[PDB]
């Protein structure tokens, strides 16, 4: 009873059909993740992705930081997380210069236009979502 | 003074990460047509 | 030079540069290169044999008799 | 014993061996006999 | 030129095979005839069964190719061995035999390319081709 | 007296060395008992000592501020002992055994398997060249006043210039 | 690409194109050797530079050169 | 059918092919042209799967062979007992043993090397031993000199039966390729013939001649009054008088009341208080136990009668669905390939001696052998250096198997087969786990000296600012200390002290204490993790792409070790198996130094030491470790210059040896380092000015001179290199212990 098979029944291809790489549970995650949901336009891809790392930049930073210890542990650490988000979107944005030089498509990561609406979002995104997580942090004592 | 603390940190974090952007970028670019 | 002579190599490039090897045969008619002459002493490659033209050789010793 | 151990006997390695065995010998019986000579 | 619909060895898969740039850049086919259905080793890691009959494989290198082929040749003794070149657009170049036979059989349809009128040792020095676009060879 | 040393008979930091050397020994001493296999090793020990540095001060040495001996190579015979005696000697056995090494090389290759006489020496001849080559310094001169010493030049290859 | 090079020395062996894993040598005909044929490179391009002609050639000196320049695709053997 | 089948005179007795040095081979059997051929002669003298084609004759060359071995192992046995006869004072070390320094060797006086016969004590001069053999013959329970010289003559005679044995069975009367084959028989009388009946004899051993002696001597009785094994053994009523279950005979064993022998049949545990050793009656006991396991496995595999197992069967009906054919085709492999079974057999024996190395140093199993603190550091370190060595040999022959002996005819969806078919992923998958546990493990390191240089400990991973600690670590250290109450009730004592419980002391010196673990101890043993984890990935993936490659689709063409594949793709250096073992040794060489630098300065700081009346415990360095284990700095300083000490220190001394063997070392280690840089190309071009000059004066050999090839170059900078390494580690080792233990 084989289980792992050719990829998209070619041997040739350099993968195979594993449970791990096929399954039904990994297409759905996967397929449902917002960089690769249908529908989703390129702003809303990046801004998903954007909140999402955001919120849970901060707590290394928060926690671990060198001032963990002190009265403004969670401003640092926010300020610290705003720092790395600034880091990232710069890289995303040379990453499309890199890439995208010429395109006039649009709505697609993989044109100009398409990642800079993407950067844009995750730039927007990040920001709320450490923002939240500080106001969360503040307020733990509601959980 | 406070022109370590002004000029240290431009000159060694914001001054070298733009130059390091800006080399990636141009040797990334392409041949003109 | 001659089948059975010790000629020796004056091709610069050669391994055998300014040594003695025993003239094994001669071809006639076309071969750029046609003495070919044998040595006891292999190359870095291995090879104890290797063509050369009449020019790039010197007499300095008839075969026996 | 025969030409093929004689022959073996006389092969490079077992040579060198007996040769050098016989010259740190005659070194080490020197120093016993006339020991710490630093100068002549 | 090329079919692109002969059955193809049975293989369960691999991870040697081409990745994102074959089919983007080239990819290469080699296609040869079997006796019999018997068991080999792709140049890629796994071992396959070539089929009774024809027989068609893709691969990602002429380096690949070469040594399938001469894998075939020198085991089963199969010198049907023909190689192509697939381009993204589709357009297939036949390659390795290019005259028809190998290259180690002399052909009178053949021009020298490449060949030099003199010894190794005659080339010029560095020097005399400085500050020019041509080489010492 | 050259170069501010001093002879090692009339050295106080020598004189010193030995007591030390000694007293560390028969400290050692007091492990073991009369007349044991140690005791009396310890013993030749201590002799040995005590005769090598009487020996080092009859013999002329030169003992510098440390209290060793210095040995002096500039060419004096007053300290000839030292470098140039030892020197000929080493000279006189090493073109020995390159005169041996050199005139077994040239009997090898006349040989019909001169490759296989590399590796398996002919011992009965190797010895004779082995004696044959105390008389090098004139053997070696003979050979080069008759050409036989030295290859030409232009029988040697050499490489592309 | 790198460029490979057949001097007049050639003594047509065919061990070069043997030795080729690339198919960038094959024998044509020549009048110099005995043998009738030389090696000769058209598909150069191919070339990945291992020099297994070079290897195999037996020559004092190799009629068969490869001389190592521009890096490609295919010269690097990049299967990605 | 399992039978006795063999060739009579299937080779003849003759110097000829002594005399032709290059016999084996088909390419050397011409004769030598160039200096290569020397060196490929040693290269290809054991290669016997190239020199021939014939399984049988292969199998033949390598039973001779391994009688051989037999016979030098026989010979090291037989110096050992012999030096202990002659030239030691284990007469006095058995009347004293803690007091007396182990010594069984004597150097002779010629260039005043004879202060190297340091004071050993007993009234003996000669070099200390750290071999533990005194402490193995007194659990032998050897007390005299005529024994150990009786056991010396003995394995010379055994010595001697080896030589006449490999030669019989190879020139007389030689086995064949089917008896070579009977897999199901060997391993049947390996389990129920080699090792349960040498158990069995091993503890009849014990419980007849060990356990008196050692009873006797641990009560007080001298060597001189001790009663002789002939006459204990039997000497009923003595032994009776010893252990009283004795008098009841072999009826409490026939008949099954096994409990009557519970007086020399113990499960004590723990360490004998007198000799701070494991009990002599529980290693009978255990040794019983284990004769009796083996004696019962060897009778699992199918011979000439219908009962048994058979080892095809049992491998191919293990398939399942992520398998595909599962284990089929691998009895056939391992049948016909003697590579793979000696990669199998390397990997076990390597990671026995590792195992074999945590065991003994955690449970003494010699009496006075915990104290002896030269010894345990000794045996710890040199086992480790053997398990190592044995794992990459087990590397390199699993890679020789997959370049000659591989066949997809045989492994065809085999799992060798599925193996290969997902290299890529295995090897990308082990490279993160690579990448992730050296960045952590050793940013911990560097972070900590960061901080601490910054003067910030409070920022630090110690272990009272951030701290890592071992929870599942001391969660098993503490169901160990409680085991022998709850899950193992007849047990009185822990298995180890390591765990927990008392501190173990003989006279002064601490034999076992427990060892606690805490942040460093973390962050070393995740060094270690990651050690073992890029070490495997090396080996790994040359045994994998031993076949081809992504580069070198016909990798296998060239063969197991080839110097490359040209210049060409970029470069293709060390795309060889071969030269994959050759960087993996590298990996292992730093994996082991670290593993035993781990374990000197944990052992010395917190577990080796005196312990006074009051109960005041005083280590060797002090328990620096707990603290300055932390970062490199202090691995530097405290470890290295401050145990350095001891070996700079030991100019005119007995130790003196042990310096000049550290510098050395110090210089073979650097020599290594010309051959694992330069290349051949430069070192031929300077031969041939050298030849040039020999033939300026005609002497230029007719073995023309070469560079050593490439593969030859790697070999000989590697061996320098591991040679230098281990033995600095070596005189550091010796000489630090020795000076203050
Ligand atoms: C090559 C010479 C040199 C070097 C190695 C440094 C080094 C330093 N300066 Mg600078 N400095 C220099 C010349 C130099 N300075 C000159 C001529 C001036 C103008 C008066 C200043 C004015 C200055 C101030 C006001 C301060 C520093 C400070 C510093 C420190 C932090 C770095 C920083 O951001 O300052 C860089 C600041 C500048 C104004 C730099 C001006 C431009 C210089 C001359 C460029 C040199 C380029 C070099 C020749 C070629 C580079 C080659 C390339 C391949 C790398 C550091 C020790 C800070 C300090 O003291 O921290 C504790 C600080 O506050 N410097
Ligand atoms: C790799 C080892 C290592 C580790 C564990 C740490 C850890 C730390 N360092 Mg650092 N440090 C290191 C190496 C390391 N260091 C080295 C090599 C240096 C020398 C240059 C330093 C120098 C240094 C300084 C100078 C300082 C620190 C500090 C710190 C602290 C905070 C750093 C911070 O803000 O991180 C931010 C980290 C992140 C934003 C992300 C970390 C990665 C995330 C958690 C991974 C999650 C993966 C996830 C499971 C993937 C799958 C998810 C999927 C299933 C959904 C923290 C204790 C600071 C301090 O105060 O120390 C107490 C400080 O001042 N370090
Ligand atoms: C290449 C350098 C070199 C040189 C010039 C010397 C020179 C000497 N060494 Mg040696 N030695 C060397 C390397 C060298 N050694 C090395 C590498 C080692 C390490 C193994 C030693 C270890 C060593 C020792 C242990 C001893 C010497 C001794 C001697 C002396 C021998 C005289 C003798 O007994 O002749 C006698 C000849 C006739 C009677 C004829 C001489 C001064 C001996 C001595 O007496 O030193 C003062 C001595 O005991 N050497
Ligand atoms: C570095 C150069 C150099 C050279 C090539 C020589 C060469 C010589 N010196 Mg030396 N010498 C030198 C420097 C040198 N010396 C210096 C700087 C001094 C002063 C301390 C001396 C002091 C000196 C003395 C006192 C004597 C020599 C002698 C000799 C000869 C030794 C012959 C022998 O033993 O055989 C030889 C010609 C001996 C001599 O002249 O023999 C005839 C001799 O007695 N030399
Ligand atoms: C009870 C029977 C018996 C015993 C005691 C042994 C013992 C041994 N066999 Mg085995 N062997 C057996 C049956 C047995 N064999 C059978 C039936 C076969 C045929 C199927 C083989 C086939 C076989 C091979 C092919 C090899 C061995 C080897 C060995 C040795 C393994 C290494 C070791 O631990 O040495 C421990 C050594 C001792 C305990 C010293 C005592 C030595 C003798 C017995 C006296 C060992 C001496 C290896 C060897 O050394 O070959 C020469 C080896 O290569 N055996
Ligand atoms: C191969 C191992 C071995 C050997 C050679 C012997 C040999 C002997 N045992 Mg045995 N013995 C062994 C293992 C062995 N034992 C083990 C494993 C145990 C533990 C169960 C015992 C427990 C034991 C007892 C309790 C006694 C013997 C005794 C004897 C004698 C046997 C008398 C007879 O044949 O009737 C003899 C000295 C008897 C004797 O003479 O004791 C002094 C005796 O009383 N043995
Ligand atoms: C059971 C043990 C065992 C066995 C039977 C074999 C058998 C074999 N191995 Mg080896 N091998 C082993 C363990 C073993 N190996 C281990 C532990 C390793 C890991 C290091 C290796 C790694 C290894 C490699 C990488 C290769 C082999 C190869 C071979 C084959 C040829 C060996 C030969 O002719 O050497 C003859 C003997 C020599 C050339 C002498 C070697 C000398 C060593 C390097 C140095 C000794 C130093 C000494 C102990 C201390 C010096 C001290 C100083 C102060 C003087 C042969 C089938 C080769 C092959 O082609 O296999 C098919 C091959 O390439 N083996
Ligand atoms: C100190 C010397 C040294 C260093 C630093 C390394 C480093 C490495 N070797 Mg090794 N190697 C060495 C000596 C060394 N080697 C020697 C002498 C040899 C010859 C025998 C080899 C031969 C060799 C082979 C053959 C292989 C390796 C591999 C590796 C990698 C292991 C994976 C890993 O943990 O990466 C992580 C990096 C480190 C452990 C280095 C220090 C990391 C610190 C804590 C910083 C990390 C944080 C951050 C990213 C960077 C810091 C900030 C920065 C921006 C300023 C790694 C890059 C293996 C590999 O590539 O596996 C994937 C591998 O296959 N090495
Ligand atoms: C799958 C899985 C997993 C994982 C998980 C994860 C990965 C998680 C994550 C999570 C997270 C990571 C989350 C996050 C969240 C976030 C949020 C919730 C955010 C929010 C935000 C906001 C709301 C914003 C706002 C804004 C904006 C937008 C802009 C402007 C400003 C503002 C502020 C207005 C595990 C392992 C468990 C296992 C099982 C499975
Ligand atoms: C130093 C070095 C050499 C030079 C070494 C050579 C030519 C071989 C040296 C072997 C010697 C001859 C071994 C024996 C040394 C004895 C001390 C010589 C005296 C005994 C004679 C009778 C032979 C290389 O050839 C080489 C090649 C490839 C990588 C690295 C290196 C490399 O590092
Ligand atoms: S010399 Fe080289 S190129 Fe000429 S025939 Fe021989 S292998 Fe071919
Ligand atoms: S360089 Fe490589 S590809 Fe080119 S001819 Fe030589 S072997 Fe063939
Ligand atoms: S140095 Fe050796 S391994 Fe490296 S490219 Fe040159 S030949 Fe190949």
């Amino acid at each position: 009873s084989e289980f792992v098979k050719p990829f998209n029944n070619d041997p040739f291809v350099g993968n195979l059909s594993t449970p791990v790489t096929t399954s039904t549970a990994t297409k759905l995650y996967l397929g449902n993740l917002p960089i690769y949901r249908k529908g989703l336009s390129p702003l809303m891809r990046g801004l998903e992705v954007g909140m999402a790392h955001g919120y849970f930049l901060i707590g290394p930073f928060y926690i671990l930081g060198p001032l963990r210890n002190s009265p403004n542990a969670l401003l640092v650490g926010l300020f610290s997380a705003y720092g790395l988000i600034i880091i990232l979107t710069l890289a995303l944005t040379i990453y499309g210069l890199a890439s995208f030089q010429d395109n006039s498509t649009g709505s697609n990561l993989e044109s100009s236009k398409g990642w800079r609406s993407f950067t844009s979002g995750f730039t927007v995104g990040a920001l709320g979502g450490a923002s939240v997580a500080y106001v969360l942090l503040n307020n733990v004592s509601f959980f | 003074s406070f022109l370590p603390s002004i000029l240290t940190p431009l000159v060694t974090l914001v001054f070298p990460g733009l130059c390091f952007a800006l080399f990636f970028v141009l040797i990334e670019q392409d041949e003109i047509a | 030079i001659s089948r059975g002579s010790v000629v020796r190599i004056m091709r610069p490039e050669s391994y055998w540069f300014q040594e003695c090897g025993s003239v094994a045969t001669i071809a006639k008619g076309g071969d750029r290169y046609p003495v070919v002459v044998r040595f006891e002493k292999v190359n870095y490659a291995g090879v104890a044999t290797n063509n050369f033209a009449m020019d790039e050789l010197v007499e300095v010793e008839a075969p026996p008799a | 014993m025969s030409n093929d151990l004689l022959k073996y006997l006389s092969t490079a390695p077992v040579l060198l061996t007996a040769w050098m065995s016989i010259t740190a010998g005659i070194i080490i019986e020197i120093q016993r006999f006339f020991p710490d000579s630093l100068s002549f | 030129l090329l079919n692109l619909q002969i059955p193809s060895p049975t293989f369960g898969g691999s991870t040697g095979g081409w990745l994102r740039a074959a089919e983007i850049e080239e990819k290469y086919a080699i296609t040869w005839t079997s006796k019999k259905e018997q068991i080999f080793e792709m140049p890629t890691s796994g071992a396959a069964i070539m089929q009774k009959g024809e027989n068609l494989l893709y691969l990602a290198k002429k380096e690949q190719c070469l040594a399938l082929g001469t894998q075939l040749r020198t085991l089963f003794k199969i010198s049907d061995y023909k190689i192509y070149r697939i381009f993204p657009n589709s357009e297939v170049q036949y390659l390795h035999p290019k005259d028809g036979v190998f290259p180690e059989k002399l052909n009178e349809g053949r021009v020298g390319v490449g060949n030099i009128g003199y010894s190794i040792g005659k080339n010029p020095n560095p020097v005399n081709v400085k500050f020019t676009g041509k080489n010492t060879f | 007296d050259v170069s501010g040393l001093t002879p090692c008979k009339d050295s106080a930091v020598f004189k010193r060395r030995l007591d030390g050397s000694v007293k560390k020994l028969n400290s050692r001493l007091a492990n073991y008992t009369e007349g044991t296999p140690a005791y009396i090793a310890l013993e030749q020990q201590i002799e040995q000592t005590k005769a090598r540095f009487a020996k080092y001060g009859e013999k002329g040495l030169l003992c510098g501020a440390d209290g060793l001996p210095h040995l002096i190579a500039d060419g004096r015979l007053d300290h000839a002992g030292e470098f140039i005696i030892p020197g000929f000697g080493f000279l006189y056995i090493a073109g020995w055994i390159g005169w041996a090494g050199r005139s077994y090389l040239q009997f090898s290759k006349k040989t019909d398997k001169p490759n296989e006489n590399e590796i398996i020496i002919n011992v009965p001849v190797a010895l004779g060249m082995m004696a044959g080559a105390f008389i090098w310094p004139l053997a070696a001169w003979k050979e080069l006043i008759d050409g036989k010493l030295l290859v030409p030049g232009d029988e040697i290859t050499v490489s592309p210039r | 690409s790198h460029s490979v090079r057949v001097y007049d020395t050639c003594i047509g062996c065919t061990q070069c194109v043997r030795a080729c894993p690339c198919d960038v040598l094959e024998m044509v005909p020549w009048d110099g050797c005995k043998a009738g044929q030389i090696a000769s490179a058209p598909r150069a391009e191919d070339c990945i530079g291992c020099k297994r002609c070079e290897t195999a050639c037996p020559t004092d000196f190799l009629s068969v050169r490869v001389y190592l320049g521009s890096e490609t695709t295919r010269s690097l053997g990049l299967s990605y | 059918k399992v039978r006795v089948i063999v060739d009579k005179d299937p080779v003849a007795t003759s110097f000829e092919k002594w005399a032709q040095p290059g016999h084996f081979s088909r390419t050397l059997a011409k004769g030598p042209k160039t200096t290569t051929w020397i060196w490929n002669l040693h290269a290809d003298a054991h290669d016997f799967d190239s020199q021939t084609s014939s399984l049988e004759d292969i199998s033949r060359k390598i039973f001779s062979a391994h009688f051989g071995q037999l016979a030098i192992i026989f010979l090291w046995v037989s110096q050992a007992y012999f030096h202990g006869a002659r030239f030691s004072n284990y007469s006095a070390w058995l009347q004293n043993p803690t007091a007396i320094k182990p010594s069984a060797q004597v150097v002779w006086p010629i260039v005043g090397q004879e202060i190297l016969n340091g004071d050993v004590g007993g009234g003996f001069s000669g070099v200390q031993i750290t071999s533990g053999v005194f402490q193995m013959w007194r659990a032998s329970g050897i007390t005299n000199e005529t024994e150990l010289y009786w056991t010396a003559m003995g394995g010379l005679v055994m010595s001697a039966l080896m030589v006449f044995a490999g030669w019989f069975h190879y020139h007389k009367a030689a086995p064949k390729l089917e008896w070579f084959q009977n897999v199901e028989s060997m391993m049947n009388h390996h389990l129920a013939g080699l090792l349960g009946l040498g158990c069995l004899s091993w503890s009849g051993h014990q419980i007849h001649i060990s356990l008196p002696i050692n009873k006797l001597l641990d009560a007080g009785v001298a060597p001189q009054e001790i009663p002789l094994p002939h006459e204990l053994l039997f000497n009923q009523d003595l032994m009776a008088q010893l252990y009283p279950s004795f008098k009841k005979g072999l009826l409490p064993f026939f008949t099954l009341n096994w409990s009557e022998y519970s007086d020399f049949l113990t499960f004590k545990g723990g360490l004998n208080p007198i000799t701070g050793s494991l009990w002599l009656s529980d290693t009978a006991h255990h040794h019983l136990a284990l004769a009796v396991l083996f004696i019962f496995a060897g009778h699992m595999y199918r011979t000439n009668w219908g009962i048994g197992h058979s080892m095809k069967e049992i491998l191919e009906a293990h398939k399942g669905p992520l398998t595909g054919e599962g284990h089929k085709g691998l009895y056939e492999i391992l049948t016909t390939s003697w590579h793979a079974q000696l990669a199998i057999n390397l990997a076990m024996m390597g990671s026995l001696s590792i195992i074999v190395a945590h065991h003994m140093y955690a449970m003494p199993p010699y009496p006075y052998i915990g104290v002896d603190y030269p010894t345990q550091l000794s045996l710890f370190t040199h086992h480790m250096w053997i398990g190592g060595f044995c794992i990459c040999g087990a590397a390199a022959h699993g890679a020789i198997f997959m370049v000659r002996d591989y066949s997809p005819v045989q492994s065809y969806n085999n799992l060798l087969d599925r193996v290969l078919r997902h290299r890529d992923a295995i090897i990308s998958h082990l490279n993160w786990v690579c990448i992730f546990l050296g960045t952590h493990s050793f940013g911990f390191y560097i972070h900590n000296d960061t901080m601490r240089a910054l003067g910030r400990p409070q920022d630090m991973f110690s272990d009272k600012a951030i701290q890592l600690q071992p929870i599942f670590a001391k969660w098993v250290q503490s169901l160990h200390t409680l085991a022998p109450g709850s899950t193992a009730p007849n047990a009185l004592a822990t298995s180890s002290y390591a765990f927990g419980g008392d501190v173990v002391a003989v006279n002064g010196k601490i034999a076992m204490m427990p060892i606690t673990l805490g942040t460093a101890d973390f962050m070393v043993h995740h060094i270690h993790a990651f050690t073992i984890h890029v070490t495997v990935l090396i080996l790994l993936k040359g045994v994998l792409f031993a076949r081809s490659s992504r580069l070198i689709p016909d990798k296998a063409n060239l063969g197991f070790r080839f110097p490359c594949d040209g210049p060409g793709r970029g470069g293709t250096c060390q795309v060889s198996a071969w030269d994959h073992i050759f960087l993996g040794l590298f990996w292992m060489y730093n994996c082991i130094s670290v593993v035993i630098f781990h374990f000197s300065w944990k052992m010395q700081s917190d577990v080796w030491g005196t312990i006074s009346s009051s109960g005041k415990i005083s280590h060797v360095t002090g328990g620096n470790f707990a603290n300055s284990a932390l970062t490199i700095n202090g691995w530097l300083r405290d470890f290295l210059w401050s145990q350095a000490s001891q070996v700079i220190q030991s100019y005119g001394s007995a130790l003196s040896a042990y310096g000049l063997i550290f510098l050395g070392a110090h210089f073979i280690w650097a020599f290594s380092l010309m051959f694992l840089f330069s290349g051949r190309g430069y070192w031929q071009e300077l031969i041939e000015s050298i030849v040039w000059a020999h033939n300026k004066l005609k002497l230029a050999p007719a073995i023309q001179p070469r560079a050593l090839s490439i593969t030859q170059g790697r070999a000989v900078g590697l061996a320098h290199y591991l040679l230098g390494g281990i033995g600095t580690t070596w005189s550091f080792f010796l000489a630090r212990i020795i000076s203050v233990g």
